[PDB]
RNA sequence: GCGAGAGCUAACUUCCGUAGCCGAGAGGGAAACAACCCAGACCAUCAGCUAAGGUCCCUAAAUGAUCGCUCAGUGGUUAA
RNA sequence: GAUGUCGGCUCGUCGCAUCCUGGGGCUGAAGAAGGUCCCAAGGGUUGGGCUGUUCGCCCAUUAAAGCGGCACGCGAGCUG
RNA sequence: ACCGCUGAAAGCAUCUAAGCGGGAAGCCAGCCCCAAGAUGAGUUCUCCCACUGUUUAUCAGGUAAGACUCCCGGAAGACC
């Protein structure tokens, strides 16, 4: 349901009481609302929020049209949120609250093409008792004349990372509104400067 | 020497699946699609009336709509891609119980596939008759 | 191809190849079979004739 | 059909098996089986009444067709020419 | 419960029942509780 | 075969369709049956006559009467079973209507009567499921007689007063 | 297949007797399929009657008629 | 006119006649702990010493340290 | 699997043939991720707009909205 948009910023040490706790400072800048999809307009409920600002000289005509339909001010990023609402815009103020468990979802860093050891763990082989299949290189891929082929999915080398990931249940250590800053314990996905989306715990204990 | 073809036609009949046993209704729908009483009654291409189907949701089975009637569908490389659902379980998508029980009785090659197109099922009643703006000779079962 | 059409007309009245055919048969009189389909495809006026002709030699 | 027509029409030149009576003009008469001389649908026997008169137009040698047979592994390959003769007959009958 | 292939009475009580497709045995005594399936 | 239908006063039947409707002092009831299953009131009392006879038909026969006969004793006098809480610290109390167990579980079992049934408790060791529809009542005290089945060694839990449960006997 | 031995009255097992087909045999049927079943291809034909097998739809033809049987999906993998 | 052979390693995947977890009937089931049969394969099923071993024996643990199938799975993947 | 309520055929008995309820790490939904080449190619919001070319060059040609090319880089990447 509820949720906001933001830029990851870095992690750092912070003591809450006498326990040093690592956190990820996320800037959940205010988020405008640029379109309310209704189960009677677009067939399903949801809100269109926006994020970084974009210079107007860079805005497509078609987009202006959109953004103007709600006198907003071109953002550069728009995203939806099912079953969400209110009036005006969306800022963490009153949205999230210190202590709330949340789910941060960003785009994982990108590892490019990675072998099986690093993409699936595997194990490759030896390093001395004979070879050319030193450490990496997968083993065998199938079996034989039966299923005389390979399974759809057999883990293999392939572009690793650069995916959508969602780390669940994160305590919100501290919220400094009026800076739209927010500290979540643990570690959120992707690179600093990267987009991140925080929300109510999709399904927490 | 034997007769050629037409086109300028496309009878738009409308069956009703209410209470009728899926099979019988099937055969019929299947038949009028491939070529019922048939125009030039010719193979090469289909002249088989387009068929609209209402209700569906209330077709009929006999001793099993729980037992036996298990529609199977085996996904990607069969790494446990064995999916089975109760026909009653087709309270999710009745429109398929028919759809995919009639495509069965239609030819299986190029044209045949071109043939499921004319078949057009709806699990409702009135609301269906909306997705219907041409003729509609409601030629019920028997 | 012939037998297929001959009864998609046969059944167009209330007969069906099986029956229909034995009928014209019941009337040695009738004896086309060859072109019968065509008659049933082009001349409905005619085809009916032969149709009813059989029922009228049937029951 | 199986030799010597029948049915209705309007008199066209059609080809059938050889008719024996060579020459031309050979006024030919075919019984009849069905027809509509005036949309008058007429079935067997009740049609025998009416009849058809057609004249032998010409005699022909069909289009050369090759009869080839074949079985594998056992060698066996057979090539042989062929083409069936006929008779052209201009319809005109009752 | 006893799932034997050759089910049959065991004392003047065993009420050999036939529930859903199965041939069963219900007797006051439980160790008598039989069942082909 | 079965036939004798004691359909006293208060009641009111209505073989209107397959809906063999009913109404009495306890409240108007309803109890479907087959159609081909014949039955209507002939004079004073009642009767469910049957088409064929043997099985398929006679079964449904030995079915309907008893069924209706229940609608009778129902609206007429209403049902109400009585349960027994038994064994140390076993006990029922109550919340509005909701029966409340307390039979040795780390926490307490809270029961709730279905729309048209009521619980009752005399001594917090004796239970009472009173109702209309013979079934439900049975079909609910059942759920009580499950929160705790009697043990084969001290027959604790719930039971049917003159409940016959012998002890296997241990050490 | 039928009659025997050999073999665990096992084997698309082995060895003989005897009939048929494949081998040197196309065609229809038995989903597919040497030998099973119906049948032995001189060539042509948008002609006709049948065999075995079949006549809900995928393919040709009665979702035929009458009196029954089983509710098992038996039908559409065996026994004490 | 070549279908590479034992074991290991790597990679798996499937059956169930279930090793462990889950649900049950009976027990000669007091409770705790078991036995046994029924249902159930989701996931899991350790590390070493000896031997090429597969197996098995043993150490030390474990909820458990299942049994089989896939050309006794996998050498155009390695070992040898 | 197993346990039950109402209950005949067997005026009793019966988890059953009418009917109804509970009930597993399993099935379906749920969680995270992909997803209309879901060729049955879906929905929504916004932008550009109705040009030119004589039966001799029958259609492409100026263009809008928009984008690509190219340059400089990147927490994106084998190349794209
Ligand atoms: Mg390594
Ligand atoms: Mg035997
Ligand atoms: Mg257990
Ligand atoms: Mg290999
Ligand atoms: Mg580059």
């Amino acid at each position: 349901m509820k949720g906001i948009l933001g830029t990851k910023i870095g992690m750092t040490q912070i003591w809450k009481n006498d326990r040093a706790i690592p956190v990820t400072v996320v800037l959940a800048g205010p988020c405008p609302i640029v379109q309310r999809k209704t189960a009677q307009t677009d067939g399903y409920e949801a809100v269109q929020i926006g994020y970084a600002p974009k210079a107007e000289r860079k805005v497509n005509k078609p987009m202006q049209g959109h953004f103007a339909k709600a006198g907003v001010a071109p953002t550069r990023i728009l995203r939806e949120f099912r079953g969400f609402a209110p009036d005006g815009d969306s800022v963490n103020v009153d949205i999230f609250a210190e202590g709330e468990k949340i789910d941060a979802t960003g785009t994982s860093k990108g590892k490019g093409t990675q072998g099986v050891m690093k993409r699936w763990n595997f194990a490759g082989g030896p390093a001395s008792h004979g070879s050319k299949k030193w450490h990496r290189r997968p083993g065998s891929i199938g079996q034989r004349k039966t299923p005389g082929r390979v399974y759809k999915g057999k883990r293999m080398a392939g572009h690793m990372g650069m995916e959508r990931v969602t780390v669940q249940n994160l305590e919100v250590v501290e919220i400094r509104a009026g800076e739209n800053l927010i500290l979540v314990k643990g570690a959120i996905p992707g690179a600093n400067g990267g987009l991140v989306v925080l929300r109510s715990a999709a399904k927490a204990s | 020497k034997t007769y050629i073809p037409k086109n300028d036609e496309q009878n738009w009949v409308v069956v009703d699946a209410s209470g009728v046993p899926l099979g019988r209704l099937a055969t019929l729908i299947a038949s009028r699609i491939r070529g019922k009483h048939r125009p030039d009654f010719t193979p090469n291409m289909i002249q088989g009336d387009f068929v609209v189907v209402i209700n569906a949701a209330q077709v009929a089975l006999t001793g099993k709509k729980l037992d036996d009637k298990v529609y199977t569908r085996y996904t990607g490389y069969q790494g446990g891609l064995k999916t089975e659902t109760a026909r009653e379980a087709l309270s999710k998508h009745p429109e398929r119980v028919i759809e995919h029980a009639v495509f069965g009785m239609l030819p299986k090659g190029r044209q045949g596939r071109a043939m499921h197109t004319r078949l057009k099922v709806y699990a409702g009643e009135t609301h269906p008759h909306s997705a219907q703006k041409p003729q509609v000779l409601k030629t019920q079962p028997l | 191809l012939w037998i297929q059409r001959i009864n998609a007309g046969a059944r167009l009245h209330g007969m069906n190849y099986s029956t229909f055919i034995n009928g014209l048969k019941r009337a040695n009189i009738d004896l086309n079979r060859k072109v019968l389909a065509d008659i049933a495809a082009r001349e409905p006026e005619a085809f009916k004739a032969l149709v009813d002709a059989s029922r009228n030699a049937r029951q | 059909i199986q030799t010597g027509g029948k049915q209705y029409r309007v008199s066209e030149g059609d080809v059938i098996r050889v008719e024996s009576l060579q020459g031309e003009a050979g006024d030919k008469v075919e019984l009849k089986a069905l027809f509509v001389g005036g949309e008058q649908t007429v079935f067997g026997e009740d049609a025998g009444k009416y009849t058809v008169q057609a004249e032998v137009v010409e005699h022909g040698r069909g289009k050369k067709i090759y009869i080839r047979k074949y079985k594998s592994g056992v060698q066996y390959r057979r090539r042989t020419g062929h083409r069936q003769n006929f008779t052209a007959i201009k319809i005109l009958g009752i | 419960m006893k799932v034997r292939s050759s089910v049959k009475k065991m004392c003047d009580n065993c009420k050999v029942v036939r529930r859903h497709g199965r041939v069963l045995v219900i007797c006051s005594n439980v160790k008598h509780k039989q069942r082909q399936g | 075969g079965k036939q004798p239908i004691a359909v006293p006063s208060g009641v009111t039947v209505n073989a209107q369709d397959g809906v063999f409707k009913v109404k009495g002092p306890k409240g108007e009831l309803t109890v479907p049956y087959n159609t081909e299953l014949t039955v209507r009131q002939d004079g004073d009392q009642l009767l469910v006559e049957r088409p064929s006879d043997a099985q398929k038909h006679r079964a449904l026969h030995g079915l309907t009467r008893t069924l209706v006969a229940n609608a009778v004793k129902g609206v007429s006098d209403g049902y109400t079973i009585n349960l027994e809480l038994r064994g140390v610290g076993f006990r029922a109390k109550l919340t509005g209507k909701a029966l409340e167990m307390n039979i040795g579980y780390s926490h307490p079992v809270i029961i709730e009567p279905p729309a048209g049934v009521t619980f009752a408790v005399p001594e917090p060791t004796r239970i009472d499921v009173s109702g209309i529809d013979k079934q439900l009542v049975g079909q609910v005290a059942a759920n009580v007689r499950k929160v705790r089945k009697p043990d084969a060694y001290h027959g604790k839990g719930v039971r049917f007063v003159g409940e016959q449960i012998a002890l296997k006997a241990g050490k």
